[PDB]
RNA sequence: UUUGGUUCUAUUUUGUUGGUUUCUAGGACCAUCGUAAUGGGGACGGUCGGGGGCAUCAGUAUUCAAUUGUCAGAGGUGAAAUUCUUGGAUUUAUUGAAGACUAACUACUGCGAAAGCAUUUGCCAAGGACGUUUUCAUUAAUCAAGAACGAAAGUUAGGGGAUCGAAGAUGAUCAGAUACCGUCGUAGUCUUAACCAUAAACUAUGCCGACUAGGGAUCGGGUGGUGUUUUUUUAAUGACCCACUCGGCACCUUAGAGAAAUCAAAGUCGGUUCUGGGGGGAGUAUGGUCGCAAGGCUGAAACUUAAAGGAAUUG
RNA sequence: GCGGUAAUUCCAGCUCCAAUAGCGUAUAUUAAAGUUGUUGCAGUUAAAAAGCUCGUAGUUGAACUUUGGGCCCGGUUGGCCGGUCCGAUUUUUUCGUGUACUGGAUUUCCAACGGGG
RNA sequence: GGAUAGUGGCCUACCAUGGUUUCAACGGGUACGGGGAAUAAGGGUUCGAUUCCGGAGAGGGAGCCUGAGAAACGGCUACCA
């Protein structure tokens, strides 16, 4: 039903893997790729496509947390007065643990990386 | 850690006495002098204290001025920003 | 107990706890003792008019 | 957490509120539960608006119930994905005496207490119909 | 409902068991701070008089007695009048007022 | 799964054991042939703010200072005095350095997990909103122990130190004041470094989820309808006429509950944890852990009492 | 809480009576006391919401099953006697005694079952 | 390996350094454990005992003969009370 409506609107299977496929190989951004086009076409992808193989995604969540952490770590080293911000460092790093428990259970190498992937990347 | 409980750092030298406050200061400056510091130039965690106020990089061999105990302080960093603020405005 | 006899009920073991005195207990009691309204009678409703 | 408890309480409060009907989201154990009660005729029917390919699933429940009062005097959740009561076949505590039934979820399918004795049974009580 | 927990499983339900034990207000296994015992016979040789309470008045005649199960406390004498001699051994009930 | 091979198993036809070799099922090794290997949070675009840290910058004090000018008071309160005061004050004008705070603005107001946070202004970087239907497609939800932050005031090193300001100094009160009241005054207030782990940390309402009444508009965005102000005249908005949605807010305000007073949940009966004990003894003893210490956490007994308490009434 | 002089509570005997070959009193224990709450209770002001958070060992399980089957269902298989319950009856009676019957959680092994977690 | 009627760090050589415990181990205190006893409508609390059953003793403790069987109240050895 939901998938069928978009099937009439778009154009057709085979073509849709190729259109999406380019943007992803360029550099990640599953959400981005997806807002381009020709949306009526892109709309079908969850509804029909399994979801592609990709670098990043499970890693993205951790990657961003570490990205943010380093910047805040300078602001904790300088002046101590930072009472609000510090908890945020504690929230983000930790939001990565919180995701890390379920995300570890289907695949291999998420277990080794995810522990390590605080304060490295 | 060590076989230590709290944290001596230096303290064992003293033996027993000296007191919490006195030994704490003497711990802080020297243990932070010892702490691996990145050289500005290479970026390797080279810097060691050659002497009081003398800092040297093991890799590059550039030697630099700084605090006696620590490579750097807050104070020195404040001075550098204000001169730069003055300098910027004059230049435009 | 006296209240039960007059109600024209002979035997009911009614576990009233949580309070000593008396006007509040007597005040509580007409209220289960007037609205009955729960099953079989509920089925019996259908029929109307004055 | 669940949705199941919300269903029993929303009907009982509504009977008191005096209303045309109910709408709520259904959920998976919650749709399975409902049907049994109707069969004993506490409720005329229910229909889920959009049974197929939909995010939530929402159930419009046809009430039995006003005009004058109702049918389902009290639906009060004892367990209903709430709290972890247990019943044995032999150990049957229940309120009401008789006028009312108990719903047990069992290995076989659902049913009333009285039918459940004829099979034998046990499970966990969902709620008490008085 | 129920009780707070669902009785769901996997090493739960254990928490409430701890609460019952901490919590029991009165005196525990028996009491023998001082005391009990159906006759505990103290031989006493102090006869004295103590006061009573704040809102009344009166002055009871009492006799203090030293117990076999070592303790000296004030004991009340029941009945009107009394005489009590050599020690003697007078057996006490140990009721609470 | 069908169909053949290659290795293992393999009574055997042989009294017998024996030496020597396949194929059939099963297992193994496979080729042929013939079907699957599968699905709250984030992401992008975004907006507010008083989210935090640093810098910049303003003014408005008073003190201090420099200077004016000029007499006999000023200061302060119920009343006074202490104080200040002819060596020229104070009040007054202007200018500088210092100097703490952000009046007016700031509102039933907004934001941070909370504690809290308010000059404008810049720099780095977070977070909740919406709107998307992109990803995990229910991924989730709470949690003793663990760990993090945690006002103020204490504490400690070092800089600054204006009014203020315990303690403490004189004065008045007054029977007594170490009191309120007045003057004076130090650590403190403040800054960077490091500790404290507590408050009437309050929304006296732990936190997560479902339903269950409306009503006035407040802020953010989004769907806008509509035109106007308002700009400019293709055109789109900051506010607005005028609805709707989403999240918080709070009041106004339900009736089933709430002792109650009240609440709209503290309602109808949830997920989960901590924790309660009649009051005084007691958030105390003792031991442990932690802390520089203050003290904080953890945590009662002999004993004593016929009450403590809440709310509502009538004096 | 009675006794500050005409005491309904002392002290003496009449009377009234609960109970009655027993009776209360003390101690121990339990009910009531939903006052250890599972059934059966509180945390705005009653003792009591942890200041708040980040997470876990451990509570729970998001739109109609299908395999397996531990928790599930459905039928059979053990618990001494004594005591407890139901009756004969037996000792002049009777409790005792006495016979016979009826029930027993739990666990074992076993047909069969598939909502849920 | 030895031992014993027979399990076996029960005991003992050598090699391994282990194994348990936030689901409570180790440790401390408690005015036999089960079958059962009274409560109370049920639920649970309480009680665990003299009797039945199994366990442990004989003033305290260790060892040993005899005998099928004893680590023995009515056996010894023998220190101590």
């Amino acid at each position: 039903e939901s998938v069928i409506e978009q099937i009439v609107k778009y154009a057709r299977k085979g073509l849709t893997p190729s259109q999406i496929g380019v943007l992803l190989r360029d550099a990640h951004g599953v959400t981005q790729a997806r807002v381009i086009t020709g949306n009526k076409i892109m709309r079908i992808l969850k509804s029909n496509g399994l979801a592609p193989e990709i670098p990043e995604d499970l890693y993205y969540l951790i990657k961003k947390a570490v990205s943010v952490r380093k910047h805040l770590e300078r602001n904790r080293k300088d002046k101590d007065a930072k009472f609000r911000l510090i908890l945020i460092e504690s929230r983000i790093h930790r939001l990565a643990r919180y995701y890390r428990t379920v995300a570890v259970l289907p695949p291999n190498w998420k277990y080794e990386s995810a522990t390590a992937s605080a304060l490295v990347n | 850690m060590a076989k230590r409980t709290k944290k001596v750092g230096i303290t064992g030298k003293y033996g027993v006495r000296y007191g919490s406050s006195l030994r704490r200061q003497v711990k802080k400056l020297e243990i932070q002098q010892h702490a691996r510091y990145d050289c500005s130039f290479c970026g390797k965690k080279t810097v060691k204290r050659g002497a009081a106020g003398i800092w040297t990089c093991s890799c590059c061999k550039k030697t630099v001025a700084g605090g006696a105990y620590t490579v750097s302080t807050a104070a020195a960093a404040t001075v550098r920003s204000t001169i730069r603020r003055l300098r910027e405005m004059v230049e435009a | 107990r006296t209240l039960e006899n007059t109600l024209k009920a002979a035997f009911v073991a009614i576990g009233n706890t949580y309070g000593f005195l008396t006007p509040n207990l007597w005040a509580e009691q007409p209220l289960p003792v007037s609205p009955l309204d729960i099953y079989s009678d509920e089925a019996s409703a259908q029929k109307k008019r004055f | 957490m669940t949705r199941s408890s919300v269903l029993a309480d929303a009907l009982n409060a509504i009977n008191n509120a005096e209303k045309t009907g109910k709408r709520q989201v259904l959920i998976r154990p919650s749709s399975k539960v409902i049907i049994k009660f109707l069969q004993v005729m506490q409720k005329h029917g229910y229909i889920g608006e959009f049974e197929y390919i939909d995010d939530h699933r929402s159930g419009k429940i046809v009430v039995q119930l006003n005009g004058r009062l109702n049918k389902c005097g009290v639906i009060s959740p004892r367990f209903n994905v709430k709290i972890g009561d247990i019943e044995k076949w032999t150990a049957n505590l229940l309120p009401a005496r008789q006028f009312g039934y108990v719903i047990l979820t069992t290995s076989a399918g659902i049913m009333d207490h009285e039918e459940a004795r004829r099979k034998h049974v046990s499970g966990k009580i969902l709620g008490f119909v008085y | 409902m129920g009780k707070g927990k669902p009785r769901g499983l996997n090493s739960a339900r254990k928490l409430r068991v701890h609460r019952r034990n901490n919590r029991w207000a009165e005196n525990n296994y028996k009491k023998r701070l001082l005391g009990t015992a159906f006759k505990s016979s103290p031989f006493g040789g102090s006869s004295h008089a103590k006061g009573i309470v704040l809102e009344k008045l009166g002055i009871e005649s009492k006799q203090p007695n030293s117990a076999i199960r070592k303790c000296v406390r004030v004991q009340l004498i029941k009945n009107g009048k009394k005489v009590t001699a050599f020690v003697p051994n007078d057996g006490c009930l140990n009721f609470v007022d």
